[PDB]
RNA sequence: CGUGAAAUUGUUGAAAGGGAAGGGCAUUUGAUCAGACAGGCCAGCAUCAGUUUUGGUGGCA
RNA sequence: GACGUAAGUCAAGGAUGCUGGCAUAAUGGUUAUAUGCCGCCCGUCUUGAAACACGGACCAAGGAGUCUAACGUCUAUGCGAGUGUUUGGGUGUAAAACCCAUACGCGUAAUGAAAGUGAACGUAGGUUGGGGCCUCGCAAGAGGUGCACAAUCGACCGAU
RNA sequence: UUAAUUGAACGUGGACAUUUGAAUGAAGAGCUUUUAGUGGGCCAUUUUUGGUAAGCAGAACUGGCGAUGCGGGAUGAACC
RNA sequence: AAGCGUGUUACCUAUACUCUACCGUCAGGGUUGAUAUGAUGCCCUGACGAGUAGGCAGGCGUGGAGGUCAGUGACGAAGC
């Protein structure tokens, strides 16, 4: 009888999508990235600073 | 006043093609049609008998009987709100086979032999035709590649 | 004492059984989700470390919002716009990109706002303003079993399944796509940003491809 | 404001409910109403359409009609379902004994049907002993030999009949309908 | 007094109203316009096709 | 354009078959955003190779930033516009920090002076002024001089009532 | 000379009126008026649901 | 659906709880006036009417698609290869109601100018579809029969 | 019809099914009968004829006004 | 500049867009061994709503007629 918006009403929200629940615990919306230092190559940076 | 002739405002359509005038060649005069055949319209302003109409020019129909020199063409035309249904009496030299029909009866024949070996292997062999799809992630090398274009050129005057 | 126990009971050992198999492809969507955009990201930076560069994959969707009224249109952008189902202003539909779709949205090209949605943008439009086309009915979804009924012959168990779809144009996009009502977007929240909506977003206006910020306009509509 | 692509408010264009205000009629209907709705037989929903048919819609069916139809293989033991009338043929002489089902019989045809060894029945009855018109056979009369529609469709070459009220020579046999006199049609 | 002359507007707008058509093309299309000679064997080829099959089927 | 952004598109023609691997064409763009910066891009390609978006292909996108985004320097512009009756190059001088905000001034500048919108305006070259006295422009020359000091005369107040009680002054 | 309308008019009463009057939405003021105690009238606060708007702040790429 | 081991609870298929005032012109309605903003005179002909186009000073009463003969489509009803009692006759509680013979009209035969002739080779034909029904299948489906209707090729009747 | 089953046309019997032969949409699809009003048009963009031109006269496609109020162009049938 | 050109934001407000309610229309449905006795009823679901000429539908009112309310009325009908 009345449409209750899911992103809001986390009981709608976990009606559907029962991954809400893992992902809310998780802190995957944050999820950190992994530190790796590649650099590019002379060529890529010789281009962007180019003329 | 006006003048609405058969043959009227068909200066340019019915004329030849630039030194391609004289008799006709040969092969109009063996082709082999059959009802059910696909044909289009090119009036030949040379041969006057067995003559299409200007509104059939570049028409395109399907045989429906067979004459000794003609050929009798179904065609769909629009009047006023719908389409009607015209047989045209044309003399082989204005028809030629459509090759929409020969290229679609080779993808008939490829389609099937899809499927001949489709039940040795391979369910869904995708056999619809797709559009041109996005093009696919690719890596661009510039080993003797490197990028360099010059900025807009100034205005000159080349006069 | 009608066996209404045996069927009360059996109901939610087959509703567990559906929410376990759904929890269980809704984290299975969340890894390849991520698991895609990070080996796009290291693409760009492996080519960048390699003297090369990585050209993206052109998008293959699109989402068209219909900014323009429905007076004083030409006949053959006014059909394409009805077979993209956008019959109103501010009506939004998913297009899948191929050189077939591409040519109506050039016909159609000043009386629409297009380009590449997120999956941000994807999982708050179907969430917030999702609606099923059943039996010729607008059907809010709201419910697993809304999309099982309708979209489970295809595999599309739940709202996941049917976003998956979505944003990875699957063997099932158009049924999946028709299956969505045309959403009913509202205007933007902050506005247009422009002080005149019908020129190119390239000339400053509003209509045409505006391939990324499509995103941050829909999310105002939305 | 909304591109309509169709025409907004448009009625179904079929009847829901036969025009007729017979009250006998009108509980057929909300019999089989209620059994169209309730079952799940393709037959309940055709009978519940035709009892909405007009009376040009419903032509007389003949028993010779009915015979012919008893001559398809394995048709002989069917019952018979005619929604309109049942009329008589005297050009029929042999009639088999079967079950007919209809909305009305005229005096000569139940009286052929019942002499023959068979049975006349109403749809209430048709719908007692047949619930999801088990092994039934319906019948409809010909449409198209109404006199009416002979002049359906009038026009140059189209060979139908005209509207006239006098036949005979002088009455639209010259000009127009002989190469004699100016052209035909 | 003068007055327009011709005009095709609005003509293209009332002719897809109701939707220009094909013609419903069917199986069997009539068989006017074929040649005599062709349509009077045919008739006879016909005959025979079902006495053959009469014979054949029962 | 809340702010220029400066771009190198890089970009090629479709590879095809018998010409694999084509030749990479780059330019420097100035835009709003990504989206007007490959619009600016397929425009100049038409100007010089033959080419067109359908039949050629971006390769990258990539912003580029001021090497040193806070250091004062004279920037030498060479812009060919449209005037209202015919195409003329000019070279201008503005003293700014950045290529992007020196090309924020310029458009002002050809807006102000000569009418000529983003539409007619052809950045030909943003090239900064190396070394003192190659700089030609008066205006910029005059900001040149050792130890250059100004007043400013003459200070306007905006208070921020409608009435106020004390005839306001304009020292500095 | 049954009843005794309206146009039009007289008296009384009320009201408004700086080059027309009349009207539509809303409210003030005046005058006038219906209903209801076995909950009718107007509100205040708290916790929610739906739709929005405006901030503060946190974690990530 | 969520939480809770469960019991049960909850923000989970649409507002409940607590408190105060009044109980009448207080709210509300109506009406007069004032104020803000808006509002050109209706009807007609017209591409276009507030028009410097026409009718209209006001009010009451009257005032304009009717009936008939014949008919087309559609619909309802009665009967049905028939149908139509009411021209007449009988009868009557008397312009009503009720009852009826022979005719006649239309239909059941067409075609030709006419003299005339006059409709089954067949399961009243064949082919393609065709709702419904029957058989087998959990169903999907397959086969059989297929009324109306649609297309087409035949057969028969009349003219030539 | 061919010198000749050589053909032509129509067939009998057999094999093939949801990726059954591009995309998108489908608002139910197709069909019929009957009848009203109308048959003075005009305007805008683009093409275009006569004309020095015209708030001129005449055409093409489309969109409008007519037949339509609402917000804007102070004001206005057609502009946004 | 409260002018001209150009850029950025903020803000104002249509009978337009979103959400909700109510009215009507259309469409799809549910509902009979008590339909908690009105099946032209009750109810569920979705969408839609401009309009001259014109068409159709459902209703309001007037004079008279058949039936009914054993209807109202000199203790005041009709009219105003
Ligand atoms: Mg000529
Ligand atoms: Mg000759
Ligand atoms: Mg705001
Ligand atoms: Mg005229
Ligand atoms: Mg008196
Ligand atoms: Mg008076
Ligand atoms: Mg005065
Ligand atoms: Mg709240
Ligand atoms: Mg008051
Ligand atoms: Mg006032
Ligand atoms: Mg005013
Ligand atoms: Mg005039
Ligand atoms: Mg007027
Ligand atoms: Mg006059
Ligand atoms: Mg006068
Ligand atoms: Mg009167
Ligand atoms: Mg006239
Ligand atoms: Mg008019
Ligand atoms: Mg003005
Ligand atoms: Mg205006
Ligand atoms: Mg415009
Ligand atoms: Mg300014
Ligand atoms: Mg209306
Ligand atoms: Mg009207
Ligand atoms: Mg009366
Ligand atoms: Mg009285």
């Amino acid at each position: 009888v009345l449409k209750k918006n899911p992103l809001k009403n986390k009981q709608v929200l976990l009606r559907l999508n029962p991954y809400a629940k893992v992902f809310a615990a998780e802190k995957l919306g944050s999820k950190k990235a992994e530190k790796t230092g590649t650099k590019p190559a002379a060529v890529f940076t010789e281009t962007l600073k180019h003329d | 006043g006006k003048s609405h002739g058969y043959r009227s405002r068909t200066r340019y359509m019915f004329q030849r093609d630039f030194r391609k005038h004289g008799a006709v060649h040969l092969s109009t005069y063996l082709k082999v049609y059959k009802v059910g055949d696909i044909v289009d319209i090119k009036a030949n302003g040379s041969i006057q008998k067995g003559m299409p109409h200007k509104f059939y020019q570049g028409k395109t129909g399907v045989v429906y009987n067979v004459t000794k020199s003609s050929v009798g063409v179904i065609i769909n035309k629009m009047v006023g709100n719908r389409y009607l249904e015209k047989r045209l009496n044309l003399r082989v030299e204005h028809i030629k086979h459509s090759k929409c029909r020969q290229e679609f009866l080779e993808r008939v024949k490829a389609n099937a032999a899809k499927r001949a070996e489709a039940k040795a292997q391979g369910v869904a062999v995708q056999l619809k035709r797709q559009p041109a799809q996005p093009r696919e992630s690719r890596i661009v090398s510039t080993e003797g590649n490197v990028p360099q274009t010059l900025a807009p050129v100034p205005y000159e005057t080349f006069i | 004492a009608e066996q209404v126990a045996a069927e009360r009971a059996a109901r939610k050992a087959a509703n567990k059984e559906k929410r376990a198999i759904i929890l269980e492809r809704n984290a299975a969507y969340q890894k390849e989700y991520e698991t895609a955009e990070r080996n796009i990201i290291q693409a760009k930076r492996d080519a960048k470390a390699a003297g090369s560069y990585y050209v993206e994959a052109q998008h293959k969707l699109v989402f068209v919002v219909r900014i323009k009224g429905i007076n004083k249109i030409p006949p053959k952008p006014r059909k394409v716009l009805q077979l993209l189902r956008l019959t109103r202003i501010n009506s939004g539909t998913f297009v899948k990109v191929t050189k077939a779709t591409l040519e109506l949205l050039k016909l159609i090209e000043p009386y629409v706002a297009y380009g590449y949605p997120s999956y941000s943008t994807i999982r708050q439009l179907v969430y917030k303003r999702g609606f099923g086309k059943i039996n010729k009915q607008r059907v809010p979804l709201s419910d697993n079993a809304i999309i099982e009924a309708n979209l489970g012959k295809y595999g599309i168990l739940s709202i996941d399944d049917l976003i998956h779809e979505i944003i990875t144009v699957g063997p099932h996009f158009k049924q999946a796509n028709n299956f969505l009502w045309p959403f009913k977007l509202s205007n933007p929240s902050g506005g247009w940003g422009v002080p005149r909506k019908f020129k190119h977003f390239i000339q400053g206006g509003s209509f045409g491809n505006r391939e990324e910020f499509i995103n941050k306009l829909v999310k105002s509509m939305n | 404001g909304i591109d309509h692509t169709s025409k907004q408010h448009k009625r179904s264009g079929h009847r829901t409910a036969p025009k007729s205000d017979n009250v006998y009629l009108k509980l057929l209907v909300k019999l089989y109403t209620f059994l169209a709705r309730r079952t799940d037989a393709p037959f309940n929903k055709v009978v519940l359409k035709a009892l909405f048919l007009s009376k040009i819609n419903r032509p007389p069916v003949s028993v010779s009609r009915i015979a012919r139809a008893l001559k398809q293989e394995g048709a002989a033991n069917k019952t018979v379902v005619v929604v309109g009338t049942v009329t008589d043929d005297a050009r029929i002489f042999e009639f088999p004994k079967t079950t007919v089902a209809a909305l009305r019989f005229t005096a000569g045809a139940r009286a052929k049907i019942v002499k023959a060894g068979g049975e006349c029945i109403t749809l209430d009855q048709l719908a007692v002993r047949a619930p999801k018109g088990q092994n039934t056979l319906i019948l409809r009369g010909p449409r198209n030999s109404r006199e009416a529609v002979r002049h359906f469709g009038m026009g140059p070459h189209k060979g139908k009949a005209p509207r006239i009220l006098s036949t005979g020579r002088k009455f639209e046999r010259a000009r127009g309908r002989r190469r004699s006199k100016g052209f035909k049609v | 007094a003068k007055s327009k002359n011709h005009t095709a507007h609005n003509q293209t707008r009332k002719a897809h109203r109701n939707g220009i058509k094909k013609p419903k093309t069917y199986k069997y299309p009539s068989l006017k316009g074929v040649d005599p000679k062709f349509r009077r064997n045919h008739k006879h080829a016909l005959h025979g096709t079902a006495k053959a099959l009469a014979a054949a089927k029962k | 354009m809340a702010h220029f952004k400066e771009y190198q598109v890089i970009g090629r023609r479709l590879p095809t078959e018998s010409v694999p691997e084509p030749k990479l064409f780059r330019m420097r763009i100035f835009a709003s955003n990504e989206v007007i910066a490959k619009s600016r891009y397929w425009y100049f390609l038409q100007k010089l190779h033959k080419v067109k978006k359908a039949s050629g292909e971006i390769v990258s996108i990539n912003q580029i930033n001021e090497a040193h985004p806070t250091k004062v320097k004279n920037f030498g512009v060479w812009v060919r516009y449209d005037s209202r009756s015919g195409t003329h190059n000019m070279y201008k001088e503005i003293r700014d920090v950045s290529r992007v905000a020196a090309v924020e001034t310029l458009y002002q500048d050809m807006a102000a002076r000569h009418r000529a919108r983003f539409r007619s305006i052809h950045i030909l070259k943003v090239a900064e002024i190396e070394k003192t006295a190659d700089v030609k422009r008066q205006y910029v020359k005059q900001f040149l001089t050792k130890d250059l000091k100004f007043p400013l005369p003459h200070r306007v107040q905006k208070s921020t009532k409608t009435f106020s009680y004390k005839r306001p002054s304009t020292f500095y």
